[PDB]
This record gives C-alpha cells, structure tokens and sequence, in this order.
C-alpha cells in the first residue's frame, strides 16, 4: 500500500511532434530566376521583361 | 524715473517724494512648429528611393 504519486512530477518534454504539411509543387517547378530583385524601391508597382523577335 | 520739485527756498515738507515703483517685461514660450509627415510600409518598399533628398 505505497502511495507515490506525489514523489515525481507530470512531465511534458521539450519536444514536438511533426504536422501536416502541404507540399508545394508549384511554387519549386516555376521559374524563380528571372524575377529575382526586379521588383524593388527605383522599379514602382509593377516591371516588364521583353518578348523574343 | 524721478522728476523734481522747483521751490524758492527748497523746502518740500508739504510736498511729494518721488515714489519707487518698478516695472517687468515678460517672456514667454510660443506654440510648437512642427513639420509632420507619414508613409505606407509599401510606398517605401516600391516607390521611396532617395528619401534622404
């Protein structure tokens, strides 16, 4: 008839656990180059890039 | 400032003294001037280059 229970505590580790994750397709597949630091504070809303002839 | 008593004998005991009364020029603190000036987190991302100028 040992009581314990008050001898420990209730512990929650320092731990997480993985989450429900989307996995972007898109985003990894389409050009990122082109458009990367185009868009800036001398360039306004918006910017063009040219058509081949 | 003090005037004087013009008398034949100079005696001025049925008379009055100049008295001394002093006088005070105040300054003071004026309104504020102030010049004040806001803009969006965006208009600085896109639209502010040479905002030093």
């Amino acid at each position: 008839p040992n009581n314990l229970d008050s001898n420990v505590s209730q512990i929650v580790l320092k731990k997480f656990l993985p989450g429900f994750m989307s996995d972007l397709v898109l985003a990894k597949t389409v050009d990122r180059q082109l458009l990367a630091g185009e868009i800036n504070s001398s360039t306004g809303d918006s910017v063009s890039f040219k058509r081949p002839h | 400032q003090f005037s004087s008593l013009r008398t034949p004998t100079g005696d001025i005991s049925g008379q009055n003294k100049n008295n001394l009364i002093s006088g005070k020029a105040t300054g003071r603190v004026g309104n504020y001037i102030t010049v004040a000036v806001e803009y969006q987190q965006l208009e600085e991302a896109i639209k502010l280059n040479q905002l030093e100028e």
